[PDB]
């Protein structure tokens, strides 16, 4: 049947437990990423830059997908806490030096064909 | 006795390479004292040497001229002065001078061999070798109706 | 005259220059190995009066062979940018040139010269030894025609 | 069948014994390496004087690409498009046009080296021997825009090559 | 042959490898669903998914198959079935000289159980699978990318990831480090549907639907 | 090609008739300016009863 | 022809030579079953003892 | 079917997610099917 | 508009922005970041220089291939500025020096230069002129800097009735000799200032908002004939400046009271350095005169640019000249100084 | 042969020449936009055209195996003058 | 014409050695130790 | 590192110089080649495996050559598979040469 | 090559006379060889190992998947297990005697 099998998240409320340790292990490592990796950016722009993406991903209700997220959360988390990763690979995160994409209709149509 | 031999066989390299001036002319420029046989000379003064008794790649070696199309290059050089004829002749790539057989001539091939024109004026730029494709509706050219 | 001495004193930069830079020992793909088959007893790297140095704070001309990507891009750059001045760069064969046979892959940049700056781009994939050996001499001559201190002096 | 490379007991003679004991403290297998290494120091170095000497080639050599052309003066091409089609790093673009007479051959004609591989393809894919892998390895350059050819210096490149490749296929033109 | 340009045939050991090939079927009835051995001499197990672990531990331990050797880890993805990912194994027994192919099916959500612990040299193979298809399986050591850039979000051998890539980095001065964008090719991938319109083997044509 | 006394200088430091043949080559190298090939056909060269078929 | 006195220069400058031979005899080891195990092949199963050859 | 702690999660599959590929090329992107027409020289 | 000209592309490295780009002098701070802009979004640039291609090989790696296209000139012959501007469409004049050479004095390259570029750019007929002269640009300001500034830009706005002249305030970043300028201040002891520098406010804006406003007037249909000044945020007194910069860096900062004269003469003694010299008599005037406020004049938000405040970019420069003992501190530890903007 | 655009550029073989108000002219600027004299417009007209007296004539291009492949080109209308695609040379009966 | 190629001579090339060659020189333990000493006394003296 | 052999990130993990562990991030040089391979045909596939390993030029292909004409069911000519033989032990040595003198080169 | 023209190029003397040698050249240098559809691993004695290809041919004229078995993926997998208690030139050593090519360990 439509029945499926979970890995660690059989529901919801784990999953959402899963994803706040994330946040408890992203939370504590904003201040010192910046400390060690050379940094500018402040903590306070580092903290919300990791609120965002729970908001970009905060429409998913299969608990495996969640799961299946959980996994990489963690991934780029570890490869920030030994350096392995270089300033442009978190640089990558922070959108920043890429032109702004247009919004309203006006904008799209002054710039060109695209839908 | 063969110690004086080669004693004498650079007293022989210093006469044979134009006395003393030419034989400090090739070790200040050409880098080497070797004497070969003229095999050949090119339209454009470079000049080049064989000597098969040589190890295999040293056979045949060329010295360059010392003016090719107003690039004076007594001091300097580089790998491209050799004309399409003798270029295959000084890589080995066949054991006979353009001397002995040339090639066959035709019109459309180039009368002054040029090199890397790279750095200089003459260098090449990549351009549209094709035609506008979407033509625009040219204005009338009549005023207001 | 002034520009007498100033050019007499540029023939003396240069020239040691151009006779006594430093290739570094940085290697990649494809190119770094025919790099080094010239730089044997074939070829002599070393008779043409330079030799390898490791590190950046080292060497005087970096040597870049071979496939360029996007996980190898943040250490070149740094690497490169951590040369002391004068520094120059040769770009080894058709991939780092641009693209190279792997131009439209997702894990190529498409060029060293969206990284680095670039002096020479020494053609062929890979580029035989004698044809890079040519693009040292080429950077030679490039080194010899400049007017770095005469620049100054009409500054 | 195999051979055993790493086991050969030595002999607990005296004498062997103290071979092995005068090799510890006299450096013998030592100072073999280092004669030997003064032996072939007085062997004559086998460099070449670069650019005054070039090394060794063959008439089946891959270098710079250059479109010639017949003995009465058109260019060999044809548009066929198949060293297009086989281009393995679609180094070639090719864009045709009927112009007026027997001389329809490229609106457009570019080899892009910084993409070509030299594979050589193109050469032998060719039904008219049009393209070629030309014998000249040297052509470096500065600029990232002069390592492609338009397809203009294709035909200067085949008009400036042309003795080269013409005895080349001349040499070779049984064995492909 | 007396004609030379056919590859021969080697009947001997393409009956030999379909006797085992049932040999293993009647000893794991649960986990094989089809066993095919090639005309080429390949014979190939086809295995369940959440069977992976036993079969190669079979196939490691008994002394009629003693493969104890991991070749190579393959998940060839077909995107026309349910769940793509068709997870391939690839085994060598050095007593026996001859090879085995065992095979599963995947989604991207289902996880499968680390075969690390069958074959230490699934470790590495596992950290690039799940970097370049997405496959994620469970209780692996260190299961974390090995192969793609650092951060590179999207698994890019898969079918629906285009093969230029979705970013492109550059150096940027204002910033004094390299920066990523959206990837804008020079040249895009000319693309050249080549593929014969006429039947070339009417050997593997498909029945008519 | 080199005087006799090195030449003993160098098999004896080496312990080898090095003299013999050395890494670098000479004219006992084939001449490139081979005369025209005859290359040969292949076996399904023949003009009949080469049915693809069969083959 | 030539070669074959070629690697007899390499041997007499590296094997029977004590300073290659320290940093090199018993310096990173593999045993047989880890040596297959670990999917090796070529020297590494060969240098292992391992009697293999494709 | 295979009963392991199985949990009915019907929903429709959203793996878009986990893919990421970008949200202009998510949504802005109309995915059109067919079978491809025979060409009629061929 | 031209008939290859019309813009294409998602505004990338390879894409077509119709910009054809002749900034002249690139081989600068406004120069680097302003190329890279016009490479970034895609554009022609036509880029001179006088000095010599190894310099100006750092902007080699600025866009795609054949975008960026280096050209000899020289200020004194009219005939190379002419084919620099040739094939333009926005000729930007970025030449200036802070200090005086030889061969080019204050007014040569600040008005005489400018006069030759807004001349031939308007007789070749591009269709926008962008010059850059000083926000403080007075005819009888104390330093020739200024005064040079404003009868080149009188000149320029004559020549060029729809050239857009800007003014930036005081310029900071990387390689900017302003901050630069008083963090290399700790080497000679401790900090010279002329009456403490507590008479004089500055309203430093960063290079990005600079930078992008250049091209944003470009892209403006209705910036020809203004005179944009393009100002800071916030403005703080001389003695902040220092205060703040010297807290970044964790340098002691020594104040040093300084006659007016003694300051004079001290950029005397370092304008007689034949290499590039470190400290001038007209740098003196300007750093003791304060920035000025033209509420009338537009600014730089008008065209849709936010100025970045000088604590949020301070570190990035300030990094570079900090010791070890606090190379890895981070920004918040500081607290930006008082500011005492309008 | 090669002329010359009214801007004073050489034009290409294929008539490509960059007009005045073009802006991407400017890469020619110190350089050069070199053109091939070899015209193969102006290369294969002035060549003979040959007489043979038969129907069908297989052209080679010259040198057997290097010229072009084979093609079997007819001469039967008298008012054209047969030619082979690959090479463009003239070809044409006895006067008839 | 008969059909040519690049083949080995009527005969065949020559042997090809490939074993080991390395030389046994040098003296006796003992006699280069007898050296040592030989000329050792010596100094002394 | 000159004893990278290349280009890799091996990081180690070391108390004195005693490696604890070293894990080798690898992917440092990744081409995808296996994705390239896709979009093209056989014969255009046959120079991506001359570029695997910079050390067997024609061994590579060899088993890609292998790889394609036993699948087709057709076998080469007796005369060419000598050829690819004397070439992949020549190419043997090719590896061979820079596997032991490159070894000595980070050795000393 | 084989005599099969279907599968290698026929010879230039041929393409440009006979008929099939021409057409067999144009669609071969155009579409290439038609492969049946299978899998297939064949693995040849590499100098380092065993590498080998995992073929994977969808019938077309051109592949589906192919993996390439690389001995050196393997080899510096165990890189970790080899590497113990030996000191920072021991690992020097150890990763030149198993030849490491990072183009072929990393594809
Ligand atoms: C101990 C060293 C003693 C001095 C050098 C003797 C030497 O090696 O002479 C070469 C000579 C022959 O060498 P070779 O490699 O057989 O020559 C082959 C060709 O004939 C070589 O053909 P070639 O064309 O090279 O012959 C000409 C060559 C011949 O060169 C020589 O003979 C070298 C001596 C200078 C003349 O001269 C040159 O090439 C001119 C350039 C010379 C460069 C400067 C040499 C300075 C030597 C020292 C000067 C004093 C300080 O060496 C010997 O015979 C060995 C004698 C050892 C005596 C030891 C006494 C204690
Ligand atoms: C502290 C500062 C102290 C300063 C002291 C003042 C002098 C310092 C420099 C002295 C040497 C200057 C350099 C001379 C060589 C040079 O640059 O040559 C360029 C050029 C290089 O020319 P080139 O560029 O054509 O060479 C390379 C290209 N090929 C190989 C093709 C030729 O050479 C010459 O000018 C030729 C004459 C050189 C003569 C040198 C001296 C020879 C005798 C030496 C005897 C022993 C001395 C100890
Ligand atoms: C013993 C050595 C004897 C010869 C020494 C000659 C002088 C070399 C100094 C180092 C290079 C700089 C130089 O020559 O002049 C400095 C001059 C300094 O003034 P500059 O303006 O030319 O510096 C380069 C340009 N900027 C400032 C933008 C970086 O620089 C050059 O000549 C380099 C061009
Ligand atoms: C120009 C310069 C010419 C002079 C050069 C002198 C030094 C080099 C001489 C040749 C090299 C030595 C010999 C060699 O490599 O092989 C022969 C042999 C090789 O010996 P072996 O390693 O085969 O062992 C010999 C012993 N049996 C036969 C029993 C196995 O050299 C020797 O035996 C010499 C030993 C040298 C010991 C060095 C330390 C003591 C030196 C004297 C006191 C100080
Ligand atoms: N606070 C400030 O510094 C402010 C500065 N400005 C002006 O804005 C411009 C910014 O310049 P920036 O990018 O920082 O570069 P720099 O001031 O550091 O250097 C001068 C720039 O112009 C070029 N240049 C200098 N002298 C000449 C000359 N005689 N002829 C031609 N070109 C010359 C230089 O290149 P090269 O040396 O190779 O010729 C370089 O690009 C300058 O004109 C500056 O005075 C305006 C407002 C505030
Ligand atoms: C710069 C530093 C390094 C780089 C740093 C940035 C990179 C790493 C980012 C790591 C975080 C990751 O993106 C998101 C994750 O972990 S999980 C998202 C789960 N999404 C859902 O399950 C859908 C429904 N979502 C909700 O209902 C709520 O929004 C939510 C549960 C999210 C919280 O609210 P409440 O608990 O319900
Ligand atoms: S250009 Fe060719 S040889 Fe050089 S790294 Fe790329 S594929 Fe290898
Ligand atoms: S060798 Fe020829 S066919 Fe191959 S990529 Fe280069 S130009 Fe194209
Ligand atoms: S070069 Fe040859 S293969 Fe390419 S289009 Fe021209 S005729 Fe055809
Ligand atoms: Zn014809």
């Amino acid at each position: 049947g439509t029945s499926v099998k979970p890995i660690f998240s059989r529901d919801m409320n784990e999953a959402k437990r899963r994803v706040r340790e994330l946040y408890r292990a992203w939370y504590r490592e904003v201040p010192n990423t910046v400390h060690l990796f050379q940094l500018d950016i402040s903590v306070k722009q580092g903290r919300d830059k990791v609120r965002e993406m729970f908001m970009k991903n905060a429409h998913v209700t299969d608990p495996r997908v969640v799961d299946l997220l959980v996994i990489k959360g963690k991934m780029e988390l570890e490869e920030t806490i030994n350096v392995w990763k270089q300033r442009t690979h978190i640089m990558r995160f922070f959108h920043e030096t890429e032109a702004p994409r247009p919004t309203d209709f006006l904008s799209k149509f002054y710039v060109g064909h695209d839908p | 006795m063969e110690l004086v031999q080669v004693l004498r066989r650079g007293l022989q390299q210093v006469s044979g390479h134009g006395g003393l001036r030419g034989y400090l002319r090739v070790l200040f420029r050409a880098n080497d004292v070797r004497v070969g046989t003229l095999v050949g000379e090119d339209k454009y003064g470079n000049k080049y040497y064989e000597d098969n008794k040589q190890f295999f790649g040293r056979h045949r070696w060329v010295i360059y001229t010392t003016e090719m199309n107003g690039r004076d290059t007594f001091w300097d050089v580089d790998g491209s002065m050799v004309p399409p004829e003798w270029h295959r002749w000084l890589h080995c790539m066949t054991d006979d001078p353009p001397t002995t057989k040339p090639p066959t001539a035709r019109k459309y091939i180039w009368t002054n061999h040029k090199f890397n024109v790279s750095g200089t004026p003459q260098q090449y730029v990549p351009y549209s070798t094709t035609r506008k494709k979407i033509q625009e509706w040219v204005p009338p050219s009549t005023p207001y109706k | 005259r002034g520009e007498y001495v100033v050019a007499k004193l540029d023939d003396l930069v240069n020239w040691a220059r151009r006779s006594s830079l430093w290739p570094m020992t940085f290697g990649l793909a494809c190119c770094a190995v025919e790099m080094m088959h010239m730089a044997a007893p074939r070829y002599d790297m070393d008779r043409f009066g330079v030799v390898f140095r490791a590190s950046p704070r080292q060497s005087d001309v970096m040597i870049v062979a071979g496939t360029l990507t996007n996980k190898m891009a943040p250490a070149l750059r740094k690497v490169y940018d951590q040369m002391p001045e004068p520094r120059y760069v040769v770009s080894m064969g058709s991939c780092a040139n641009g693209g190279g046979y792997y131009h439209y892959s997702y894990s190529v940049v498409r060029g060293c010269d969206r990284i680095v700056p670039v002096d020479i781009y020494v053609p062929g994939c890979p580029p035989t030894a004698e044809a890079l050996l040519y693009g040292i001499l080429q950077l030679q001559r490039k080194i010899k025609r400049e007017k770095r201190l005469r620049i100054w002096y009409r500054r | 069948t195999y051979k055993f490379v790493n086991m050969r007991e030595p002999s607990m003679d005296m004498k062997s014994v103290t071979d092995r004991a005068a090799q510890t403290l006299l450096w013998t297998e030592l100072v073999r390496g280092l004669g030997m290494t003064l032996s072939y120091l007085f062997r004559e170095p086998a460099t070449i004087n670069y650019p005054f000497e070039k090394g060794p080639l063959s008439p089946r050599f891959r270098g710079e690409h250059a479109l010639r052309r017949y003995p009465s003066g058109e260019e060999r091409c044809i548009a066929c498009k198949l060293c297009e089609a086989v281009c393995p790093a679609q180094a070639i673009t090719i864009e045709a046009e009927p112009r007026a007479d027997g001389s329809r051959r490229t609106t457009r004609y570019d080899i892009d080296m910084t993409k070509c591989i030299y594979c050589g393809f193109c050469q032998e894919a060719c039904p008219v021997d049009a393209i070629v892998e030309g014998p000249n390895f040297e052509f470096s350059t500065e600029t990232h825009e002069e390592l492609l050819y338009n397809k203009e210096k294709l035909l200067n490149n085949g008009d400036k090559w042309e003795a080269e490749i013409a005895a080349n296929i001349q040499a070779d033109y049984l064995y492909r | 042959d007396t004609r030379p340009t056919i590859r021969p045939r080697n009947d001997v050991v393409h009956k030999q490898l379909s006797a085992f090939g049932q040999y293993v079927a009647e000893i794991l009835p649960k986990y094989v669903q089809q066993v095919q051995v090639s005309c080429f001499n390949e014979l190939e197990i086809f295995i369940h998914p959440d069977g992976v672990i036993p079969v190669l531990t079979f196939l490691r331990d008994h002394t009629n198959a003693q493969f104890k050797s991991l070749a190579d880890l393959t998940a060839v993805d077909v995107p026309t079935r349910q769940n793509r990912f068709e997870i391939v194994y690839n085994l060598l027994s050095l007593r026996f000289n001859s090879r085995i192919r065992v095979k599963t099916y995947t989604d991207e959500l289902t996880p499968i159980e680390s075969s690390v612990t069958v074959y230490k040299a699934a470790n590495w193979y596992e950290r690039e699978i799940w970097d370049m298809f997405g496959v994620f399986f469970a209780n692996h050591p260190d299961l974390r990318r090995i192969l793609t850039d650092y951060g590179f979000e999207g698994h890019p051998f898969r079918k629906d990831f285009p093969l230029s890539g979705y970013v492109e980095l550059r150096y940027d001065d204002e910033v004094k480090r390299v920066v990523a964008e959206p990837v804008e090719l020079a040249q895009e991938f000319r693309k050249f549907d080549l593929n014969s319109p006429w039947e070339a083997f009417p050997a593997y044509r498909q029945p008519p639907e | 090609s080199a005087t006799r006394v090195i030449q003993l200088l160098r098999n004896w430091a080496s312990g080898r008739d090095l003299q013999a043949k050395l890494q670098l080559r000479y004219q006992e190298i084939s001449k490139r300016t081979q005369p025209p090939p005859k290359l040969p056909v292949g076996p399904s060269h023949k003009l009949s009863n080469n049915y693809y078929c069969t083959r | 022809k030539n070669f074959s006195f070629r690697i007899d220069e390499l041997e007499e400058m590296l094997t029977n030579n004590r300073i290659w031979r320290n940093r090199t005899v018993d310096i990173g080891v593999v045993t047989a079953e880890d040596a297959l195990n670990y999917g090796f092949s070529g020297v590494m199963l060969r240098g292992s003892g391992i009697q293999w050859d494709l | 079917t295979q009963d392991t702690q199985l949990i009915a999660v019907d929903e429709k599959l959203d793996i878009t997610t986990l893919t990421g590929v970008p949200e202009e090329h998510i949504k802005t992107r109309k995915v059109r099917i067919f079978v491809p027409a025979r060409n009629n020289m061929q | 508009l031209h008939h290859a000209l019309i813009p294409h592309g998602k505004g990338g490295r390879s894409s077509v922005s119709g910009i054809v780009a002749t900034v002249f002098g690139a081989t600068g701070f406004l120069g680097r970041y302003v190329v890279n802009h016009l490479g970034r979004m895609g554009s022609q640039v036509i880029v001179p220089y006088r000095c010599e291609p190894y310099d100006t090989m750092h902007l080699r790696p600025m866009g795609d291939l054949g975008q960026i296209i280096f050209m000899e000139w020289n200020g004194k012959d009219k005939d190379s500025i002419r084919k620099v501007v040739e094939h333009s469409n926005v000729v930007i004049n970025l030449v200036g020096r802070e200090w005086e050479t030889k061969n080019f004095d204050f007014e040569d390259v600040f008005v005489k230069i400018p006069h030759a570029i807004a001349q031939v750019s308007k007789e070749a007929g591009v269709e926008k002129l962008i010059h850059i002269s000083h926000l403080n640009a007075d005819i009888k300001s104390p330093s020739r800097y200024l005064r040079s500034k404003a009868v080149g830009e009188k000149e320029v706005r004559a020549a060029f009735p729809e050239a857009t002249i800007i003014k930036p305030s005081d310029i900071f970043g990387r390689e900017d000799r302003f901050l630069n300028y008083f963090a290399s201040m700790r080497w000679f002891g401790g900090v010279p200032l002329i009456s403490l520098g507590k008479e004089t406010v500055k309203q430093p804006v960063y290079i990005v908002d600079v930078s992008k406003g250049i091209i944003n007037a470009i892209k403006d249909p209705d910036a020809k004939g203004k005179t944009f000044a393009f100002v800071g945020p916030n403005r703080y007194l001389l003695f902040d400046l220092v205060q703040y910069i010297f807290a970044v860096a964790y340098r002691p900062f020594l104040p040093y009271p300084l006659p007016h004269f003694a300051y004079r003469w001290v950029g005397r003694l370092f304008e007689v350095s034949p290499f590039e010299p470190w400290t001038t008599r007209d740098k003196v005037e300007r750093v003791h005169m304060s920035d000025m406020t033209l509420p009338h004049l537009p600014g730089l938000e008008d065209l849709g640019i936010q100025a970045t405040p000088l604590e949020l970019k301070a570190i990035e420069v300030l990094r570079r000249h900090r010791t070890y003992r606090w190379l890895t501190s981070e920004m918040e530890d500081v607290k930006p100084a008082k500011t005492v903007n309008i | 042969g090669v002329r010359t655009s009214p801007t004073g550029e050489k034009v290409t073989h294929t008539g490509q020449a960059y007009d005045d108000g073009d802006y991407r002219r400017v890469r020619f600027s110190d350089r050069q936009k070199e053109v091939n004299e070899n015209f193969a417009i102006d290369l294969i007209a002035e060549q003979p055209v040959s007489e043979v007296g038969s129907r069908v004539i297989s052209c080679d291009g010259g040198g057997g195996a290097l010229g072009h492949p084979r093609v079997y080109i007819n001469l039967d209308k008298e008012t054209k003058t047969g030619t082979c695609g690959y090479c463009g040379l003239q070809f044409r009966q006895p006067h008839h | 014409s008969k059909v040519k190629q690049d083949m080995p001579p009527p005969g065949g090339y020559g042997p090809i050695d490939y074993k080991r060659n390395l030389p046994r020189r040098g003296l006796s333990g003992y006699s280069m130790f007898a050296v040592g000493i030989g000329t050792l006394l010596f100094g002394y003296w | 590192h000159p004893a990278a052999h290349g280009v890799l990130r091996l990081v180690m993990e070391l108390s004195g110089e005693m490696v604890r562990k070293c894990d080798p991030h690898i992917g440092l040089l990744h081409r995808g080649t296996e994705k390239l391979i896709e979009y093209k045909t056989y014969l255009q596939a046959l120079p991506y495996f001359d570029r695997l390993d910079y050390v067997s030029m024609m061994c590579n292909e060899q088993a890609y050559s292998l790889a394609v004409e036993k699948l087709l069911n057709i076998q080469p000519p007796p005369r060419a598979q000598w050829i690819r033989v004397l070439f992949g032990e020549i190419t043997r040595l090719l590896n061979h040469i820079m596997a032991v003198t490159t070894h000595a080169l980070d050795i000393g | 090559k084989v005599d099969d023209a279907k599968v290698s190029p026929p010879k230039r003397a041929e393409m440009k006379t006979s008929m099939e040698s021409l057409i067999h050249h144009f669609k071969l240098y155009t579409e290439g060889y038609q492969v049946p559809p299978g899998a297939t691993y064949t693995a040849i004695e590499a100098p380092k190992g065993e590498f080998g290809v995992y073929l994977v041919s969808d019938g077309s004229s051109r592949p589906y998947r192919c993996k390439i078995k690389a001995p050196g993926f393997a080899h510096l997998a165990g890189l970790d297990k080899m590497s113990k208690g030996h000191m920072l030139a021991d690992v020097v050593a150890i990763i030149g005697t198993q030849d490491i090519v990072f183009g072929e360990v990393d594809r």
